[PDB]
């Protein structure tokens, strides 16, 4: 069999402040085209896109993940899943010209903790060393979660990527972010009143917003609230388990924590299939342009 | 400048919190109706925070300029959550839009 083994491989002579420097085009340009999806940003989307190449990661097989940055390919492009991440991917192309020598697979890596940073996030360390690789890495069609599921679907699929039940409610948490659109997914609404900052309100207004299951313009089912929030099935079905309760209310009345354990399990989202050497860089923390003086 | 592209930027960056027209909403935000800076905060009952009362502030529009640029950094310890306004057109077009509907 052989499992499939991942090195990372640093890029030629490059290091932190090499990357850094991408770093701060990214957040430059996040912060350039504030005017993208009625003034939220490209933040929330670059998040998203960061998930959905580290969400193809197979445990069994080692395949897929974030190692291969394979998401200049036809064939993972056009998924229906992924609709609407084609602008995010259109943000990091102008900057991937400029930086020629670094890899898809960090720069997609790299953009998704540029955002939650630039958005008032946690610090989350990020390594390098992922190299792109050939056509047939790509991983199929179908990897990415059903937006309409409950509970058990969620904690089965994420065994997958090797997350516990503390892991997935943290992950879940970056669901306070943006909004959803009919012309991709198909549900409509944004997720809370702050579309750009990175917060817990994901927690807060779901244990006291009162929440009525409706439908929506594209006769999905979803959970509407009388704030104008909305909630997918599978983002509601984790107060309709005790496990998952007692986590999402912890980290309600505790904000710190949640950003600390976002900050662990959202690195090990992006890590997911790589090998890493001993001789190996300790991982970045990069400096936000509020701490450069921007 | 532009207090007609300032209702544009306040129905998108602070409809969904604030309310400058009634008296009543108090959605997350405070009602923003004759905002000149009364000092720092206005009650209907609205829970504030311990930051805003400390060190009153006249909201006049250069520091309200500040205010929309950093939320954080000029009043640390704010419920508020705004990223900022970095560009300066911008707030000069939405600080505008506000003192004639606080009339
Ligand atoms: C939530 C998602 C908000 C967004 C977006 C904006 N504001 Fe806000 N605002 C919000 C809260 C929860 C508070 C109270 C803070 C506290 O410590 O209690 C505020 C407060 C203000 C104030 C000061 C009012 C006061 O101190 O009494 C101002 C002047 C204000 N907000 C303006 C403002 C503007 C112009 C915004 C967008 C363009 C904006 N806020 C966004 C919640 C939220
Ligand atoms: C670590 C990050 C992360 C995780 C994990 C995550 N999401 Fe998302 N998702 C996002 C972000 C950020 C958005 C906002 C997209 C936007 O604003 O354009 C989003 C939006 C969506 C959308 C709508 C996208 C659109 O353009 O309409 C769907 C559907 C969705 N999520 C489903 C899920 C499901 C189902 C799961 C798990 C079972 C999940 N998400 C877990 C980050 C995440």
């Amino acid at each position: 069999t052989t499992p499939l083994v991942h090195v990372a491989s640093v890029e030629k002579g490059r290091s932190y402040e090499d990357f850094q420097k991408v770093y701060n085009a990214i957040a430059l340009k996040l912060r350039e085209d504030d005017e993208y999806d009625n003034y939220i940003g490209y933040g929330p989307v670059l998040v998203r896109l960061a998930w959905h190449i580290s969400g193809t990661w197979d445990k069994h097989d080692n395949t897929g993940g974030s190692y291969g940055g394979t998401y200049r390919f036809k064939k993972e492009f056009n998924d229906p899943s992924n609709a609407g991440l084609q602008n995010g991917f259109k943000f990091l192309e102008p900057i991937h010209k400029e930086f020629p020598w670094i890899s898809s697979g960090d720069l997609f890596s790299l953009g998704g903790v540029t955002a939650v940073q630039e958005m008032q996030g946690p610090k989350i360390p990020w390594r390098c060393g992922r190299v792109d690789t050939p056509e047939d890495t790509t991983p199929d069609n179908g990897r990415l979660p059903d937006a309409d599921k409950d509970a058990g679907y969620v904690r089965t699929f994420f065994q997958r990527l090797n997350m516990n039940d503390r892991e997935v409610v943290a992950l879940m948490g970056a669901h306070a972010l943006g909004k959803t659109h009919l012309k991709n997914s198909g549900y409509e609404g944004p997720y809370g009143a702050a579309n750009n900052v990175f917060t817990n309100e994901f927690y807060l207004n779901l244990l006291n917003e009162d929440w009525k299951l409706e439908k929506n313009d594209a006769n999905n089912e979803q959970w509407d609230s009388k704030s104008g929030y909305m909630m997918l099935p599978t983002d509601y079905s984790l107060i309709q388990d005790p496990k998952y309760l007692s986590i999402v209310k912890e980290y309600a009345n505790d904000q710190d924590k949640f950003f600390k354990d976002f900050s662990k399990a959202f690195e090990k989202l992006l890590e997911n299939g790589i090998t890493f050497p001993k001789d190996a860089p300790s991982p970045f923390i990069f400096k936000t342009l509020e701490e450069q003086g921007l | 400048g532009s207090a007609k592209k300032g209702a544009t930027l306040f129905k998108t960056r602070c409809l969904q919190c604030h309310t400058v027209e009634k008296g009543g909403p108090h959605k997350v935000g405070p009602n923003l109706h004759g905002i000149f800076g009364r000092h720092s905060g206005q009650a209907e009952g609205y829970s504030y925070t311990d930051a805003n009362i400390k060190k009153n502030v006249l909201w006049d529009e250069n520091n309200m300029s500040e205010y929309l640029t950093n939320p954080k950094k000029y009043i640390p310890g704010t419920k508020m959550a705004f990223g900022g306004l970095k560009k300066e057109k911008d707030r000069n077009d939405l600080i505008t839009y506000l003192k004639k509907a606080c009339e």
